[PDB]
RNA sequence: UGUUUGCAAUUUUUUAUAGUAUAUAUCAAAUCAUCUUUAUGCUAUUCAUAGACCUUGGGUACAGUAUAAAAAUUAUAUAUGUAUUAAUUUACAUAUAUUUUUUCUAAGAAAUUAGGUAAGAUUUUGUUUAUAGAGAAAUUAGAUGUAAAAAAAAAAUCUUAUGAGGGCGGAUCCGCUUCUAAUAUUUUUUUGUAGUUAUUAUUAUAAUAAUAAUCAUGUUUAUUACUUAAAAAGCUUAAUGGCUUAAUCUUGCCUUACUGUUUGAUUAACAACAAAUCUUA
């Protein structure tokens, strides 16, 4: 066939798999010792800029996926057991539980445009600006019905501590920063005031907090050990409220000071950290989610208790 | 362990180990990624020859069948060979050493593979430079109304390569430049080579005229084809020289 | 403060000096690389295109079975459209007692536990 | 390192030349300044 | 335009108030044409019109 | 000239994750201990298990 | 592959994590950091168990890929190494127990039950890593539990009136919705009624059928996967059923 | 610097080779 | 021997060779502080070697399931027991400072620094939704939609052209002028709207038709382009106008916040002049 003609005829991908008596052969190890000299460098030296110049200046830099990369991240370590699980079980069943039949030939609907304008025959009418958001002075999103090519998901979550009193005590901070870092495994972002109150002491622009953001299989990792072990270690709790929501597909919770060291990664050196300065955190899950019935749905089949609220 | 083996580190690397295809490297994630990528390859050629046997059936069948005629039969066969260009890129895209091949300059430019890859190198840096020449330097509109380019031009005077848009002395533009070009599609044309100088002064009328500085036609180019001296171009390459070189200059005071 | 001294150890080793530099790869180590990460992405979409294979067929079939429940008269005197409006509710799925916990709750396991499944649940 | 030692001496000799034309001229940029 | 934002005259030519929708969608501008009868915005697709300005 | 930052992650293991019900799984984790046995979590818990009476 | 891939991306975060501070955990010299200490030096460093062994850092750093038919990288030699760190190897007291009176931590359970090697079709732990189908036998024709639909009551509701009567009320079950995910049509002869059945899908969470004492003349039942089912199911009966399958 | 540290520990394994030699012929002498 | 140790991989240049300008190698610079002792030490085992369990020692290990064969190796002062010397010479050990490896007290936890230039970001205010402690008033997370396989063709209406050096009156000057081209316009004349995956129907795994999905060879935290009223925030300071495609913000490198002279203006600055303001070479 001249279609396969113009494929490349030296295929590497289409050689036998080594064998062993060369297996037996190759020793990494052993080229280096019996070398006994260096082997020369090689002339491509070509190393990412640690800033980024330009579009057009000649030394440019590589994508996050090339492992010489300055903000390379290794690969995934492990399949997280609640991606596998949502996927494999829950993906149907929200895909049936929620599920309106549409015709077969069901003319597209036209979305209408929530910026009006002024439309009619009076002169004026014209060149005015486009009338306000009807109600609200911010345009709320509209919800996606949940389909195939729609099912909710997690996509990331926000933790986050606010300690005022580490304007007083710089020791609460360091400590508070500690246990962001051991209960999400990343290096937390410090945080500042906004506003002055004399009452409550607080002072504007001063650290007072810190933040951390965990996508991917880690958000995922992070909510098997809040659902199954920290959750049910609580004394006398609950459930999430029912009126977690805002209105977009995001749910958002706080945990007690004597919630947060119930972690595993906390309880394990609790006697590391000072006494009275483990902190509580608000924890924010954010999901692929359009509205605030469909998170509370995403989360339930994730197995999380809800209360009235 | 000539210099005709490559570099130092080759030469020393290719007596001090042992003689083994790169492929054939005994390590756990590069064999079962490649086994991966083996697998998926013959179901890439599996499919060629499914939308291969596809079109015959299309292609030996009566106009009157189609509800569309001529026309809803051509725009079908249309997709179906543009799918069979990218399966036969996609092929070959995950091959490690395609990608060795094209980046030590030895590779077959008469491939689609290698042609997709020079354009995507082509695009990432070099195009960007010159769509921003055409544009700051006003080429467009003065010369041409709109103009996108689809090929790569580099042009070296006396050997030493000058960037677009520089400013050259009077001396080392004195012989006809050498034009390293290089085309992304297949087969052969036939190329017209124009050099014209947009900022002649006339004092008379006040205003710019244009000069032709080379003219030449009837020159064939294939993607194998880099090199092309402006000198010898009704000598040793076919063409047709309808103004020879003329030196570039600019009368004092002038822009 | 001794002890906060350990906190901070602990940051310094994080600090962007401290840190360990980008990887440096030869030209066959890099490549090697290149078709791990060029496999794992193609092995996502294999993944990925059989899995919204699946979600496809499945909603197929809900749409034929209502489509066809939609024309249905019955049964008995029912007028045509009564088992499909009725199917289409959704009165309690947004609510709070929507999905039951206990199915929710469970999650894959690497292994099971002593008793992989209760056989004398009784209601 | 038979064949090595000889592209090592290639090696070193061409940074060693260098180091002698960067250091012959370097003497002579500080004659005429 | 100046650097309390008078607006210049770079050559010899007639003034001319214009909007051109393409640079900018709301923005009008001030323009000096060589060429009473020439109107602004002039085509995208037009080569420039300038003016020598040497004498020899 | 934008700054392109690295990622400052500490260091983290794979856990074996035992529940009060005999099942394992693994995870990633920053603590260094290998086994992690949970005597109280959800499959051991009346507010996930409703129906179990012997947690009743 | 994933395996293989793991153990990669593992090892490149070696290169690329911050180090362990082991100050961070354990207190020095207490139980716990000598029992560290002294599984540390058997593993020649790595505070990893699941990497085998490789310094990020020397001059043999970058030797960290592993060559063809390796154990190390396998799901196997990794619990095994994750669990014989788990033992405590030093007493109370700071004395490394004896080799022989360590005590070993209980491993975990086999993926593969009795019932999948018995190959008992009655038993909901077989094919734990699969989805199991309840088929019933009626007094006779393999098919799911179906019934006629009452003026009364709807799809939902019949589906779940006929469940306990043909399978018992001694199975925790949902009714994941009111939409059917598949149907069948039997086309009438023209005479002979034809059958338009609708099926909603329900999930079991703990039980065992029971046909004691059955409405409908049911003699036997069995769980079955989905590549079982297309064996025991007519073709016809399939083929309808067939997309409301998953994966596994 | 790594090779001077590596001349000055030969050079100390020669010295403890040297003591080691001296001090066993003087045990047989005794 | 700078640059990761298995092999011509970034840009330009130097030199040399073949070659008649090209080709290869080589060199330098830019981009980046990757850490480099091939073992001299450690570990296990064994063997002497005291004899009531001691120092120092000699072997042995054969390494892809990599390995004992480096998970991070320095110096120097004092002084102690063993032990040696021409000697506080040498070896050993621990008593303990002291230094080197930048590798262990978070500046990527701190400061509202305001100009030049380049790049990148583009509603930041208020309102509103939700959120341990937390309340009227504290922090954090949010708050528009669309598009991304690919079109071709016929005539007509202008407008432009440093298009045909068009034609005709007075090549490029000018008002008339046909033709072609480009953008725009027409509601205009339309044609096509696939392929791929799956479904259903008929036909004998394939073909045909209909229905649904479809930016995706790409580290899903996708990305890119467009869009998201007005006011408000910010822009040395009141108010007005303006900026959101930069005049705001962030970062890099900088100090034209330069010397001399000078152009044309502010319908000939302030209804004169002068001190002024913008701008050119
Ligand atoms: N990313 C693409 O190239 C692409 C292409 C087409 C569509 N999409 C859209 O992406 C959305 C779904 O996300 P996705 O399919 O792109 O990504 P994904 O869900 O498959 O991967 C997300 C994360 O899971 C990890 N992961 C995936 N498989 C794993 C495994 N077997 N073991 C361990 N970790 C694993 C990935 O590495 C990544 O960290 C859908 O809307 C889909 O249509 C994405
Ligand atoms: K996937
Ligand atoms: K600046
Ligand atoms: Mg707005
Ligand atoms: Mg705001
Ligand atoms: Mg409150
Ligand atoms: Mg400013
Ligand atoms: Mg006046």
């Amino acid at each position: 066939i001249p279609d396969l003609a113009e494929l490349e005829t030296r295929s590497a991908l289409d050689a036998p798999i080594p064998s062993e008596e060369d297996k037996k052969e190759f020793r990494p190890w052993k080229r280096a010792a019996d070398r006994k000299a260096r082997l020369p460098s090689s002339r491509y030296q070509y190393h990412p800029p640690k800033y980024n110049r330009g579009p057009l200046h000649p030394i440019q830099s590589p994508p996050s996926s090339d492992p010489i990369a300055r903000d390379f991240v290794p690969g995934p370590f492990n399949m997280p057991r609640l991606k596998e699980t949502f996927r494999t079980v829950m993906a149907s069943d929200l895909m049936t539980l929620a599920y309106i039949h549409t015709p077969p030939g069901t003319p597209k609907k036209e979305p209408t445009e929530r910026l009006r304008a002024w439309e009619g025959d009076s002169p004026y009418f014209a060149n005015r600006a486009r009338r306000a958001p009807r109600g609200a002075p911010e345009l709320p999103i509209r919800e996606r019905d949940i389909s195939f090519r729609n099912i909710p998901e997690i996509k990331e979550i926000t933790v986050s501590t606010f300690v005022p009193l580490g304007l007083k005590n710089p020791d609460l901070l360091i400590v508070a920063r500690a246990v962001l870092l051991a209960m999400t495994g990343t290096m937390p972002e410090m945080t500042r005031s906004k506003n002055n109150v004399v009452q409550w002491q607080l002072q504007a622009n001063k650290p007072a907090g810190c933040k951390t953001t965990i996508y991917g299989n880690a958000a995922w990792e992070f909510m098997d050990r809040l659902i199954h072990l920290v959750l049910p270690r609580i004394k006398d709790w609950k459930g999430v409220p029912a009126s977690t929501g805002d209105g977009s597909g995001n749910v958002q919770f706080g945990l007690n000071p004597e919630d947060v060291q119930l972690f595993p990664e906390v309880e394990c050196n609790y006697d590391m950290y000072p006494a009275k300065m483990i902190p509580g955190c608000h924890i924010a899950i954010k999901t692929t989610a359009t509205s605030d019935r469909q998170a509370k749905l995403l989360l339930q089949s994730l197995g999380v208790p809800f209360y009235s609220n | 362990g000539g210099p005709e083996l490559g570099s130092r580190r080759r030469r020393a690397a290719l007596a001090t180990t042992g003689n083994l295809p790169f492929e054939q490297l005994p390590y756990q994630c590069f064999q079962d990624a490649r086994k991966i990528l083996q697998q998926d390859r013959a179901a890439k050629i599996a499919q060629i020859v499914k939308e291969t046997e596809k079109i015959k059936l299309i292609e030996a069948r009566d106009a009157s069948e189609f509800e569309g005629g001529e026309a809803a039969k051509q725009t079908r066969i249309k997709s179906l060979r543009k799918y069979i260009e990218e399966l036969k890129i996609l092929a070959d895209i995950n091959d490690p050493e395609v990608k060795r091949r094209f980046e030590d300059g030895r590779g077959d430019m008469t491939k689609p593979v290698y042609r997709f890859m020079a354009e995507r190198r082509w695009r990432s840096m070099d195009y960007k430079i010159i769509a921003q020449r055409i544009s700051q330097f006003h080429v467009v509109p003065d010369l041409l109304p709109a103009f996108d380019p689809t090929m790569d031009v580099k042009l070296s005077f006396r050997g030493y390569q000058v960037s677009p848009g520089a400013i050259l002395d009077s001396r080392v533009t004195e012989v006809a430049p050498t034009l390293r070009m290089q085309v992304f599609d297949k087969g052969e044309r036939l190329l017209t080579v124009v050099v014209i100088d947009s900022d002649v002064p006339d004092v008379t009328h006040d205003n710019f005229k244009r000069r032709c500085h080379f003219l030449a036609a009837n020159i064939p180019w294939d993607p194998s084809k880099t090199v092309l001296s402006l000198r010898s171009v009704g000598d040793r390459v076919e063409g047709d020289v309808g103004k020879p070189w003329l030196p570039p200059f600019a009368q004092k005071g002038s822009p | 403060d001794p002890r906060i001294i350990n906190i901070l150890r602990h940051f310094a080793v994080l600090s962007p000096k401290r840190i360990p530099p980008p990887l440096r790869f030869g030209r066959n180590r890099y490549l090697r690389h290149w078709t791990i990460h060029r496999a794992w992405l193609l092995f996502r979409r294999q993944q990925r295109e059989q899995r919204e294979r699946i979600l496809m067929q499945q909603h197929q079939s809900m749409s034929n079975a209502c489509e066809e429940l939609r024309n249905t008269e019955g049964p008995g005197t029912r007028e045509t459209g009564y088992l499909y409006r009725v199917a289409m509710l959704k009165n309690g799925v947004y609510g709070l007692k929507s999905i039951p916990i206990e199915y929710a709750s469970r999650a894959l396991v690497e292994t099971p536990g002593r008793q992989a499944w209760n056989h004398e649940w009784k209601r | 390192s038979s064949v090595i030692a000889e592209l090592i001496k290639e090696k070193l000799a061409a940074r060693a030349e260098y180091n002698a034309r960067q250091s012959a001229l370097r003497k002579l940029q500080q004659q005429k300044m | 335009m100046g650097r309390d934002h008078t607006i210049h005259a770079a050559v010899a030519g007639y003034v001319k108030y214009y909007r051109d929708p393409q640079l900018h969608p709301d923005r009008q501008y001030i323009g000096v044409v060589f060429n009473r009868n020439d109107k602004l915005p002039y085509p995208k697709d037009a080569p420039r019109k300038r003016k020598l300005g040497l004498v020899a | 000239a934008t700054f392109v930052p690295r990622h400052r992650r500490p260091y983290q293991f794979t856990q074996l994750v035992q529940l009060s019900d005999g099942s394992t799984f693994t995870v990633r984790t920053t603590m260094p201990t290998a086994l992690y046995k949970s005597a109280k979590d959800s499959r051991n818990h009346l507010l996930w298990q409703p129906s179990d009476k012997s947690l009743k | 592959f994933e395996e293989s891939f793991y153990f990669y991306q593992k090892r490149l975060n070696e290169r690329l994590t911050a180090p362990f501070r082991k100050d961070f955990y354990f207190k020095k010299d207490t139980a716990a950091d000598l029992d560290w200490r002294i599984k540390l030096k058997e593993r020649h460093g790595v505070p990893a168990k699941d990497i085998g062994r490789y310094n990020p850092r020397g001059r043999m750093a970058w030797n960290d890929e592993v060559l063809v038919g390796s154990q190390t990288s396998s799901r196997k030699h990794m619990v095994e190494k994750l669990l014989a760190d788990a033992e405590m190897r030093v007493s109370e007291d700071g004395e490394e127990i004896p080799a022989e009176d360590r005590v070993p931590v209980e491993k975990p359970m086999p993926r593969r039950t009795e019932a999948d090697e018995k190959g008992d079709v009655k038993r909901l732990d077989r094919a734990l890593d699969k989805t199991l189908y309840l088929v019933v036998k009626k007094k006779a024709k393999w098919m799911f539990p179906t019934g006629v639909v009452p003026t009364d009551e709807g799809l939902h509701e019949t589906a779940a009136r006929i469940l306990a009567e043909s399978a018992g009320v001694n199975m925790n079950t949902w009714i994941v919705g009111r939409v059917p995910v598949a149907h069948h049509v039997v086309r009438p002869v023209f005479l002979k009624k034809g059958e338009k059945i609708f099926f909603l899908k329900g999930r079991i969470m703990a039980g065992q059928a029971d046909l004691t004492d059955n409405l409908h003349d049911l003699v036997d039942f069995k769980w079955l996967t989905q590549e079982e089912l297309r064996s025991t199911l007519a073709e016809e009966y399939f083929h309808s059923v067939k997309g409301m399958f998953a994966e596994r | 610097f790594l090779l001077g540290i590596k001349e000055r520990k030969l050079a100390k394994a020669d010295r403890r080779e040297e003591y080691r030699r001296r001090v066993r012929e003087k045990r047989e002498q005794r």
